[PDB]
């Protein structure tokens, strides 16, 4: 067909990231797959009057042992914002965030449509080799690749040709795509659901585009409020710390009143003393906790501003989070639990890049709690995602006190 | 020759045009040189005649070559490459000798390399310069480019991406024959026998003629040793290039820095290389030819480092079928020595690890970055992590993951009891310590002054408040903790609200650059139970209050 003319944000230049190390087997495995794309004519070698790159991975797929080639076009996605939501954008719609969803991946669609002759350069990609001895493979794009948030765009007309006769039989079932996977949601029983999926499924596959599961049930996606202790005991020790948390839970969640459990039991004792308790603290623990249960009055979403995932290691296998906007103004707060402390906190980013990605529809950006070189080193060993969120690595402070 | 092989195309910047740099007057002398020159390049075939219709020009020198023998042609592009295109890189990385699989290695050597090889016709025209005539007279002889200029921006580029795809069909035909290309050079081995491995370098010699590219004869250099990069390779073994410690009187500062650079270099096959001692020698600004004399630490770290080298130390090369070993070994204070290996002690590469990362970092955290370094670094070498063997316990390393705020991972590793073994050096208290005095410091200070008055007061009516003098409002918090310590007993209860000075001694720091940080050290290591609690900083609660009153009041 015709390629859909592609351009860059004028005053920017395409990618030049580098390679990442990778280890034999993710070496091996992806001079396999880009092997084949080459039969196949999906991307093409390239020489090097090529000064661009983006940088590649290979994944493991739905915990299978076929690999999966994953470029990280974070970066050109940047350079093409213009392009893929302004120009082409793709709505968002709110009705999916209401019983069952399902993530199909619709990827494989893409290496069908070529891509704009002139654009193709900035989708070089270099497949390193083991302690440089070699070189070092050079390729590129001819049809729309994966990562890329340019290829849903392009590819959202043709979608909608396919869906068509699906959505005009079944007006109740929301669809929504969202750079490489194909979100369904629907209110009815999961063997209802379950089957409508499969029903769409064989649409798909009349267009060359064939399917996996893994079924979300965001209707049942509940906030993680801020706990106020309850023991039948109390030290001095206790009720300090509850007057310290107290005092967070107002710099947000606007109403907590402290000021009756403060000034309370004071003076100067030891921090074991065991203490009485009030009519006014009953009341205050009571009356502010039922505060902290509910949502922050006065946030709301913002469509033009980025959204920020922010986690805290809170201790055996228990990971807290908050998703906002504008710090401590959570959108949504929330836990993860259930081996390696790496291993845990990617699972973690990537459930709330796909919750963040079926309410607002766009991936936040993490503020994560680990060394940057071990993070690097290791979260391809783990992901499963297609996507590649935004992240930044920070140094939890003293606050995992409290839960959020 | 000039290979015959396809041409890389070129341009330049887009929002550009070729230079137009005017050829400055040469001597006589000078013009004879680049028209003796040239003309034998023409009969080459490296360059071509052209007229003044050619709007591009690059200037042209010419500097008498080794001894002054024969003159040199030196063709200042600098105009011509800011406005070429940018590359891809010729190299993101060197093999380390450490990688390189263990018979028969020889160097074939590329002679006029960048001359051998075609270059775009649409883009030759750029790389038009011009030879003057007895004091701008007559015109000048103009040429251009048809094969790779020497100092052109893209010259290495366009080399490389050739002699790649000139060697992939040979390579497809013997892939038991190694072959790294590094610049002009060709470094090529193989587990046949010095016979059938000349005939194989002769085949390559050939394949390489049938693409303009000549090579040298019985001249190839091969016979490892092997002088490359700083080491000096052996089919069997590797190592750096010999270093040699000159040993003399006085050392001056640029002395010390070629030492630290040695001994840096050095240290990748010679374990316990040490540096920490010279390289203090060598802070503050100061002059190059400063002379500094040695303190006894140096003067004594130079002696075991020249013990260490006094005998030939090799590394061995990398077998796939086996594993790799590391054990990391804790030297000094802050300073991390390791080995990595396959065969108990014949060591493939070792090193050492020495980064601070901050003020404020116990040993296990070092540890946890020393083993993060040498995995990265296994993977650009070896391609895949190495097991470590650490001097830690299980014990302590599952207890301190297990609680840290921060996510930490670690490959599969075991234990080796050699010491010193690393260590927390205390702990602190979860619950509070009852029967145990509960000091409640604090602090403050004028911003406009800088005077601050630090302090405490207990639930036994105790109540202390030295004044200080020049210390931040946070000194100041951080001051009224290391009190709390001395005049407390082998328990206590301290309760600050000093978020900052929490954060700190929070996370088990056993050194700092902190001088008070140190000595609340101490004092941690000493006491035997010790508990950690914060409160609003200046919010008015039952104790702080109090505090706070004899602390701000005055001096605030
Ligand atoms: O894999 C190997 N083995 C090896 C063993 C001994 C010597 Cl000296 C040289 C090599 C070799 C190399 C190289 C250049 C970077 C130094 C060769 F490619 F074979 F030349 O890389």
């Amino acid at each position: 067909i015709e390629t859909v003319p592609v351009k860059l944000k004028p005053g920017m230049d395409g990618p030049k990231v580098k390679q990442w190390p990778l280890t034999e087997e993710k070496i091996k495995a992806l001079v396999e797959i880009c092997t084949e794309m080459e039969k196949e004519g999906k991307i093409s070698k390239i020489g090097p009057e090529n000064p661009y790159n983006t940088p590649v991975f290979a994944i493991k797929k739905k915990d299978s042992t076929k690999w999966r080639k994953l470029v990280d076009f974070r970066e050109l996605n940047k350079r093409t914002q213009d392009f893929w939501e302004v120009q082409l954008g793709i709505p968002h719609p709110a009705g999916l965030k209401k019983k069952s969803v399902t993530v199909l991946d619709v990827g494989d669609a893409y290496f069908s449509v070529p891509l704009d002759e002139d654009f193709r350069k900035y989708t070089a990609f270099t497949i390193p080799s083991i302690n440089n001895e070699t070189p070092g493979i050079r390729y590129q794009y001819n049809v729309l690749p994966q990562g890329w948030k340019g290829s849903p765009a392009i590819f959202q007309s043709s979608m909608t040709k396919i869906l068509e006769p699906f959505k005009k039989q079944n007006p109740d079932i929301v669809i929504y795509q969202y750079m490489d996977d194909l979100y369904v949601g629907s209110d009815l029983e999961i063997g209802q659901h379950r089957t409508k999926i499969e029903e769409l499924r064989q649409h798909l596959l009349r267009w060359g585009l064939t399917t996996p599961g893994y079924e979300l049930h965001p209707d049942k996606w509940t906030v993680q409020p801020i706990v106020l202790p309850e023991k039948d005991s109390w030290t001095v020790n206790d009720i300090q710390k509850l007057v310290g948390k107290l005092n967070w839970a107002s710099q947000i969640y606007p109403g907590i009143k402290v000021r009756q459990l403060c000034k309370l039991l004071r003076g100067t004792k030891a921090l074991t003393e065991v203490i009485p308790l009030t009519e006014e603290a009953e009341l205050e623990l009571a009356e502010n906790r039922e505060i902290l249960k509910e949502p922050v009055h006065g946030v709301y979403y913002d469509p033009s501003k980025d959204l920020i995932a922010e986690i805290q290691k809170q201790g055996q296998g228990q990971w807290t989070y908050q998703i906002y906007q504008e710090p401590f103004k959570n959108l949504k707060t929330g836990k993860y639990a259930r081996t390696n402390d790496v291993k845990q906190l990617t699972e973690a980013v990537q459930k709330i890049t796909t919750e963040s990605i079926v309410i607002w529809g766009k991936t936040p950006k993490f503020k994560l709690p680990i060394q940057k070189e071990t993070w690097e080193t290791w979260w391809t060993e783990y992901w499963q995602a297609t996507w590649i969120p935004e992240w930044e690595f920070v140094n939890t402070p003293p606050l995992v006190k409290l839960w959020y | 020759p000039i290979s015959p092989i396809e041409t890389v195309p070129v341009k330049l910047k887009p929002g550009m045009d070729g230079p137009k740099v005017k050829q400055w007057p040469l001597t006589e002398e000078k013009i004879k040189a680049l028209v003796e020159i040239c003309t034998e390049m023409e009969k080459e075939g490296k360059i071509s005649k052209i007229g003044p219709e050619n709007p591009y020009n690059t200037p042209v020198f010419a500097i008498k070559k080794k001894d002054s023998t024969k003159w040199r042609k030196l063709v200042d592009f600098r105009e011509l490459n800011k406005r070429t295109q940018d590359f891809w890189e010729v190299q993101l990385g060197i093999p380390h000798p450490a990688g390189l699989k263990k018979k028969s290695v020889t160097v074939l050597d590329v002679g006029d390399a960048y001359f051998s090889v075609p270059l775009d016709e649409d883009f030759r025209k750029y790389t038009a310069f011009t030879i003057p005539s007895i004091n701008n007279e007559t015109p000048g002889i103009r040429y251009q480019y048809n094969v790779l200029p020497q100092g052109w921006k893209g010259s290495p580029a366009i080399f490389q991406s050739s002699m790649t795809k000139i060697l992939e069909p040979f390579k497809k035909q013997n892939p038991d024959i190694v072959i790294y290309q590094y610049m002009d050079d060709l470094y090529v081995g193989s587990d046949l026998e010095i016979g059938q491995h000349r005939t194989k370098i002769e085949e390559l010699r050939q394949h390489l003629l049938r693409w303009g590219l000549t090579t040298p004869d019985k001249k190839h250099q091969k016979e490892p040793p092997f002088l490359w990069m700083g080491y000096e390779l052996h089919p069997d073994k590797w190592t750096v290039q010999p270093i040699v410690l000159p040993e003399k009187d006085s050392w001056t500062v640029n002395d010390i820095q070629k030492l630290v650079g040695k001994l840096n270099w050095a240290s990748q096959i010679y374990p316990g290389i040490k540096v920490r001692q010279l390289c203090k020698l060598l802070r503050g600004t100061k002059a190059l030819t400063e002379v500094i004399p040695l303190t006894e630490e140096a003067e004594l770290e130079l002696a075991e480092n020249r013990e260490i080298l006094k005998e030939p130390v090799h590394g061995v090369y990398y077998d796939p079928s086996k594993d790799l070993i590391a054990e990391i070994q804790k030297q000094g204070q802050g300073q991390w020595t390791y080995q990595i290996y396959q065969e108990p002690f014949k060591n493939l590469k070792t090193g050492k690890y020495a980064r601070m990362r901050g003020a404020h970092t116990n040993d296990v955290k070092q540890l946890t970055e020393a083993v993060q370094k040498i995995t990265t670094e296994s993977i650009v070498i070896w391609g895949k992590t190495p097991k470590f063997k650490l001097p830690i316990q299980k014990e302590t390393w599952e207890t301190w993951w297990t609680e840290y705020w921060q996510a930490t991972w670690i490959p599969e590793w075991e234990f080796v009891n050699t010491p010193p073994l690393v260590k927390l050096w205390y702990q602190l208290e979860k619950e509070p310590i009852v029967g145990a005095e509960t000091f409640y410091v604090d602090g403050a200070a004028n911003r406009e002054t800088k005077l601050g008055k630090a302090g405490y007061v207990t639930n036994k009516g105790r109540q202390k408040v030295v004044p200080l003098t020049n210390t931040t409002n946070q000194k100041t918090q951080l001051q009224a903790i290391y009190l709390a310590l001395q005049d407390s007993g082998l328990e206590v209860n301290i309760v600050t609200d000093s978020q900052y000075a929490l954060g700190i001694i929070q996370a088990q720091p056993d050194k700092s650059e902190s001088e008070l940080v140190n000595q609340i050290i101490e004092q941690l290591i000493k006491k035997e139970k010790v508990y950690l609690a914060w409160v609003p900083a200046h919010k008015g609660i039952g104790g702080n209050e109090q505090v706070d009153k004899l602390v701000s009041a005055g001096i605030r």
